[PDB]
């Protein structure tokens, strides 16, 4: 009973840390994705 | 036994009727040159992506019209570019040469042979730029395109005019997928119906020569030369070629499925062609967007890819099928033109690196793979046997973390866990090795009726290859019952069940047991 | 007085008029590319006044075979859709022009695209439930009258008909009419939508205004104003309730962020256009209430990388006032239509709003659903059995709730011949009610399927 | 009809010609740098016209010292280097200049290092095995003769060990020619390898190319193409067989990527020149083996900060019939070569080629390792008695195969003081068969650490305490 | 490369030279913002090429 208990509190805690790591990697995502663009375009904006 | 009387005749009739007569022509002069980009003043009634003529015989596409200038992007040689050199204008628009010649031919973008085999007959030409046929030009997508995969043909069937996406990351095996479906279609040509007969041509975009020239002997050792035409950009092709591969490709297909016939067009890889294009953009001062490429990069794989269609009956019923071809990096679908291109075509097949090396081959992830065509384009028989398939293998993946635990699940699961294992086993299948619709069905038909269930894991692949010979050599009656009815019927599924059972007294398994019962 | 085209860049054409005739911002000029193979009439869209008589605008067509110094004319006006009762039954671009008949609707009224939303003091400052007749969406799900409704749902789970669904609805119970807006449409399935429009019979209450994929960003971004735009006159000059179909809403989005990267802006957040908001909100602030009449729309939403906080759909969600999701799972039973009740969610399941017993059947419903969905690992895998009594008894009670859910829909009939049925909402309370507490488990599961109200349950078990 | 400096910007230079004197693109100019303590001849390759008469070009040597206005003369043709079997036994710069002989070669042939590939038609597919004595390599990543075969890795993780090694299995015994190109890496390595190559007495069938990461872009830009038209030219003119090593071909688009802002191309993705592709090709298609003339050319292809997919190692992949990619994880874990098993890939492992058994084993290999890195992290986490039982008998297994496939290198004796050693591809395919059976699970994973053969792996049980 | 060219002067005499460069990430954030300040094109990380 007592393993039962504990491994359905580790797989709850197994989704909460998937959730929490799945917004970081977006955060990310959207993060690399901004800061390519900034360097694109800054170096357009020097060769304009 | 080379006569001289036929190149003494050649060469005559060519000077005696060589006129070139004056003609007014508007010129204007390169004004300046750079990495494949030629700006060039004059030529004030230039079109939009018409073609120019440069000295030395190259070719230049006009893309930037200002007032200034006009930027053009060479196709070939462009070190012979020179400021001040005289550039003249064709009159015409980016055209390539089309007609039943170009079967078994390799191709440059521009309709010109590489391969060393001569001319090639244009029976007429084709603007790339066409429009696509329209919304009412077309009907639904019912005739399936079999691929001879039972992966692919079971899960993700593709039918006739259908865009299905190729996507995964590098040494997936996607090459080989499609080169299977192009020996695949053989048969139907070998048959010499027109409305069966499948004309392929493969599009080769930024590849190595050598890697196109492996992949034009698989093809030659199918005999699918026959019926195939490869339009080449190798990587040491200028961007401008690269980028109008497809394009060439597109139009040849185009020329066919217009005149009746069922076109098969490959585009390996539709990234190379987006990463030129991007190149040529950025080359051109084109303001940049996300990864750098310029605004209009999904409008370029869209308009290509809206181009596969199957034509209405008042225009032949023509069709041509796309199977666009898109690396991933790292398995990253999210990325700007992997997202446009799935969101371009009519279902996916996602391929795996993680599933290529568990041995599953072709590495296709069922989980993710899609057609938004469906059943429409699948024969009665791979409907009837492939229902199941799907649940299947759900339930088979959910149950995996419990296989070493099969005591403990209930009937229902272990019976689930043995099925999905036995139906992965199935859908494996080796390289350059198509099968018929029939043999299909029949293999489907072994994995979902349960008939595999006696059968150990590892020993599946065999077992069926063997019954699957069997039936060929002492049943075929079953063959062509499915192939003339395109179903099952009871006599051939009970015929067919009996075989199997005969079959299985008659079988070995690797582990020294019996599979009967 | 005319025009003349200087610079030629993809889509992007400078023109360069007059000192005194330059067109305004958003004006439809026409251009002709003579080449015989890419003969064809441009319609530019003036998108920036250059300076020194210089306009920059969009291509709605491809500018190849396009020459510099060809005559550009001035529309005099931004482009202009047709409106009436005549463009319904027919299929449209976003330029107005019929594509199933070209030249029908030419000489209707002409409407321009770009249209104010309703003014502040004319807006319905109370929320409305739009009582659709479905049991689902009307318990679990209901939608706001004048509202906007996101639909998820992958291929075979009924999404098309579930679309026809909806169109038989309005045109039936509220006598309204549908405006389907394809943004990016794939040409093979607008042209398996417009064929089983045809065959359904509701093509005749439908007006279906396609922008192709094939087509430049231009005409992907204004085909979702140019239906908006007509069903704005179907609600204003008609008097009529509309449905607005968008799909895909973030193919919209998309292509405003191509337009924006062709005219040379700087990009904004992970690249989109720097005005998303603004053009999302213009677009979506036109689909509401006024006058006593409404536009409802349903729109497909993609998310991309299913990452709900990147830009494209966070802007979308501001917006959208229920969700539909369509489950292969729930399709995969057999209930019609394949609705998750638990993914799907409404902003208007709120006592103050749809009212206190309506609130407490649907969260009973609710919770039942989830325990059942909890519960459905051990069934899986251990066995029904292994449960204990309580959970076997929920577990029916659950089973004959999410069986009821389905409803034998309208656009069904065209499969069986049984036809649709429309429950009221009072109904489907009180039947909901009753079932949650128990008062039918005693019924056979199958009595359950696709049918009405209590009236049909009860036929069912007596057939049974 | 000379031209004359305009602009100077690091590397960049631009010159104004008179009218109709403007040099064609990749012309070599000279131009005079007086400076005493800088003073030299830079040689600029022109890579653009301007137009208004004026070109931009990039110059071979530090532009330092340079004034605006001097001098500038068109040789009118492209860099040239000298060509025969007198470059064999003898170091070159990009230029061609013999640098452990200076006027050396002066008096040969010279050819122009700009070219176009092969014809498409004289192209031939090639699949034999050539074998090397590693084993994972010649297991998992077998060798094509006369094809492209490409070492993947970042920094420091044994590209050059490996290159190094393959010169000693290779190159020693290699009937024809080998030519060296060292692309934009470290002078240290180059004169190492200069020694080495002495005193193995390889050095006289070699022709080195080097230019150094210390160089101007444009020598890093060039050299790659001058060592391959050393080797264009032993294939196509004395056809025989050539090796061809390129360390590193990354270099070469480093220093294109250097160049291209300052040439006035707006940047693609992740900084690099819009035109990396298309120079890739060129450069990557001149080097292959036409039909009858084979060059076996492998190369060292650096991996920015690890990243794979980085765009110049993912258009790089393309061009290559095998790749070893080397990996930082294996790498840390002690295992040398740190080669990715699962990662690496061949043409020529297929069971047509290489034969059902080869290809059998290598596949379970591949399945093992591949199973043993899915349970890495489960194992981590809950530990490794949480597996089902047979699911512990595979990472057994796995454990043993990963520390198998490690070797001591030829190579690798001055990082170690153990001597190389090399194991045929039968004894590693009948070994890498017994360990997937299960059959040394009851020896010590430690007694698969760093050994050749069988015989090595029974020596190293035995001296830790375990019976073969 | 002031304290390179010291140490090259021992170099070059016969000496053994140790340098230290405490630190080279300075050197290249002051490199970067010699190059932005004459309006050179920037790379990666706003970096000089
Ligand atoms: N069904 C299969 N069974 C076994 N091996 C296969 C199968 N399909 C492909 N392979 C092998 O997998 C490797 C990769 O195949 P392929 O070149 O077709 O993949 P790809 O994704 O197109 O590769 P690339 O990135 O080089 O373009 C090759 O060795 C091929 O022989
Ligand atoms: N209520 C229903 N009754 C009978 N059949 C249905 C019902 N809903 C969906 N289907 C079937 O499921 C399929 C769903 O396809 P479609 O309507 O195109 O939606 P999607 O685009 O999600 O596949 C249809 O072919 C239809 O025959
Ligand atoms: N086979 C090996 N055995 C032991 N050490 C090695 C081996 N290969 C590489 N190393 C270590 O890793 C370092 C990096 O190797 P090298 O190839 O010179 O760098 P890179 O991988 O960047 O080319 C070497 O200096 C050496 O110390
Ligand atoms: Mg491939
Ligand atoms: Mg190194």
């Amino acid at each position: 009973a007592s393993r039962r208990r504990a491994m359905k509190s580790a797989t709850d805690n197994a989704d909460d840390l998937i959730k929490a790591l799945t917004l970081a990697a977006n955060r990310e995502r959207q993060a690399q994705i901004t800061q390519e663009i900034s360097e694109i375009v800054g170096g357009a904006n020097a060769l304009a | 036994t080379i006569s001289a009387a036929d190149i003494e005749g050649a060469i005559e009739d060519y000077v005696s009727s060589f006129s070139a007569d004056t003609e007014r022509e508007e010129i204007g002069t390169v004004i300046d040159a750079g990495d494949g980009i030629a700006h060039v003043e004059g030529l004030p009634s230039v079109m939009t992506q018409e073609l120019l003529e440069f000295p030395g015989g190259v070719l230049g596409v006009a893309l930037n019209l200002d007032e200034h200038s006009v930027g053009a992007v060479i196709l070939g040689e462009f070190e012979k570019i020179e400021e001040g050199q005289q550039v003249k204008r064709t009159g015409e628009v980016l055209s390539v040469p089309v007609g039943d010649a170009f079967l078994g031919r390799v191709v440059n973008p521009l309709g010109q042979p590489i391969d060393g085999q001569g001319d090639i007959a244009a029976e007429t030409r084709r603007a790339l730029e066409l429009q696509a046929p329209s919304v009412v030009q077309r009907q639904s997508v019912s005739e399936p395109l079999q691929t001879g995969i039972k992966a692919i043909d079971a899960m993700t069937p593709i039918g006739r005019g259908q865009r299905q996406l190729i996507i995964g990351d590098r040494k997936t095996g996607k090459t080989a997928v499609c080169v299977d479906t192009i020996l695949n279609q053989r048969e139907a040509w070998l048959t010499g119906d027109p409305k069966q007969q499948v004309r392929c041509v493969y599009v080769a975009i930024g590849q190595k020569g050598t890697t196109i020239a492996s992949v034009k002997r698989a093809l030659e050792e199918g005999g699918a030369m026959e019926y195939t035409t490869i339009v080449a950009a190798p990587a040491s092709d200028a961007a401008g070629f690269k980028w109008l591969a497809p394009y060439t490709g597109s139009a040849i297909g185009q020329h066919w499925m217009y005149n009746g016939k069922h076109v098969l067009i490959v585009f390996d890889d539709l990234s190379k062609q987006a990463d030129a294009y991007r190149a040529i953009s950025l080359l051109l001062r084109r303001p940049p967007g996300r990864e750098a490429f310029p605004g209009d990069v999904f409008y370029l794989h869209s308009r290509l890819l809206e181009r596969c269609a199957k034509l209405s009956d008042e225009l032949g019923g023509g069709s041509m099928t796309g199977l666009p071809i898109i690396e991933t990096k790292a398995n990253d679908i999210s990325a700007f033109i992997p997202t446009n291109v799935i969101s371009i075509t009519d279902g996916q097949c996602f391929l795996e690196s993680d599933l290529f090396n568990q041995g599953v081959r072709p590495a296709i992830n069922v989980g993710v793979s899609v057609s938004r065509v469906g059943g429409a384009a699948q024969i009665k028989a791979m409907k009837e046997v492939a229902g199941s398939l799907r649940l299947d293998l759900s339930q088979y993946r959910e149950l995996e973390a419990f296989a070493a635990f099969a005591s403990d699940l209930d009937a229902a699961s272990k019976a689930q866990l043995d099925r999905g294992a036995r139906l992965v086993e199935l859908l494996k299948q080796p390289q350059y090795s198509p099968l018929a619709v029939e043999e299909q069905v029949v293999a489907i038909f072994l994995g979902t009726q349960g008939h595999l269930d006696s059968v150990p894991v590892e020993d599946v692949q065999r077992f069926e290859s063997e019954l699957l010979e069997h039936v060929k050599a002492s049943h075929s009656d079953i063959f062509d019952g499915i192939r003339e009815t395109k179903k099952l019927s009871e006599e051939a599924e009970e015929k067919l069940v009996s075989v199997i059972n005969e079959f299985k007294k008659g079988f070995q398994a690797s582990d020294g047991s019996s599979v009967v019962v | 007085t005319a025009g003349r085209v200087v610079r030629i860049t993809g889509p992007v054409v400078d023109v360069e008029f007059p000192r005194g005739s330059v067109p305004e911002l958003f004006n439809a000029l026409h251009a002709e590319i003579t080449f015989g193979a890419l003969a064809k009439t441009l319609t530019l869209e003036v998108a920036q006044h250059l300076g020194d008589s210089l306009v920059r605008c969009i291509s709605m067509q491809p500018t190849d075979g396009l020459v510099r110094g060809v005559e550009v004319t001035d529309t005099g006006a931004s482009i202009s859709v047709p409106v009436g009762d005549g463009v319904k039954g027919h299929v449209f671009n976003a330029l107005g022009d019929c594509l199933d008949d070209p030249g029908y609707g030419k000489d209707f009224e002409h409407w321009s695209i770009h249209r104010k939303p309703p003014a502040f003091s004319d807006l319905e400052p109370r929320t409305e439930m739009l009582e659709t007749g479905l049991k689902v969406v009307d318990l679990l799900t209901p939608y706001v009258r004048g509202g906007k409704i996101a639909l998820f749902g992958g291929a075979g789970v009924g999404k098309t008909v579930l679309i026809q669904e909806m169109i038989n609805r309005i045109a039936r119970n509220f006598g309204g009419t549908s405006v389907f807006a394809g943004v990016g449409e794939r040409t093979r399935e607008g042209n398996d939508l417009w064929v089983e429009l045809a065959d359904a019979n509701v093509l005749k209450d439908t007006a279906l205004v396609f922008g192709q994929m094939d087509e430049p960003p231009g005409t992907r971004m204004r085909v979702a104003l140019s239906a908006l735009t007509m069903a704005e006159f179907f609600r204003d000059e008609q008097g009529q309730d509309v449905l607005l179909f968008i799909d895909n809403i973030f193919r919209f989005t998309q292509a405003g962020s191509e337009v924006s990267t062709l005219l040379g802006r700087m990009p904004s957040a992970v690249g989109y256009q720097p005005t998303l908001a603004d053009e999302m909100g213009e677009l979506q602030e036109r689909i509401t209430s006024t006058r006593g009449r409404s536009i409802t729309s349903m729109q497909a939403v993609y998310v991309p990388a299913d990452d709900y906080t990147d830009p494209a759909p966070a802007t979308t969600f501001a917006h959208l006032d229920a969700t539909t999701e369509l489950s292969r799972a729930v399709f995969s039973k057999g209930i019609f239509p394949a609705v998750d009740p638990l993914a799907s969610s409404s902003t208007i399941l709120d006592p103050a709003i749809v009212g206190d017993e309506h609130y407490r059947v649907a969260q009973e419903v609710i919770r039942i659903l989830q325990r059942y969905k909890d519960l459905q690992d051990i069934i899986a895998i251990l066995g029904i059995d292994e449960l204990s009594e309580e959970d076997k008894q929920l577990v029916n009670r659950a089973r004959r709730i999410e069986r009821f859910l389905s409803q034998n829909m309208m656009a069904a009939e065209q499969f069986t011949g049984q036809p649709g049925s429309t429950v009221p909402l009072k109904e489907t309370i009180e039947a909901f009610d009753k079932l949650t507490k128990g008062e039918f488990d005693h019924l056979p599961e199958q009595a359950f399927f696709l049918i009405g109200g209590l009236d049909d349950l009860a036929k069912k078990a007596e057939s049974l």
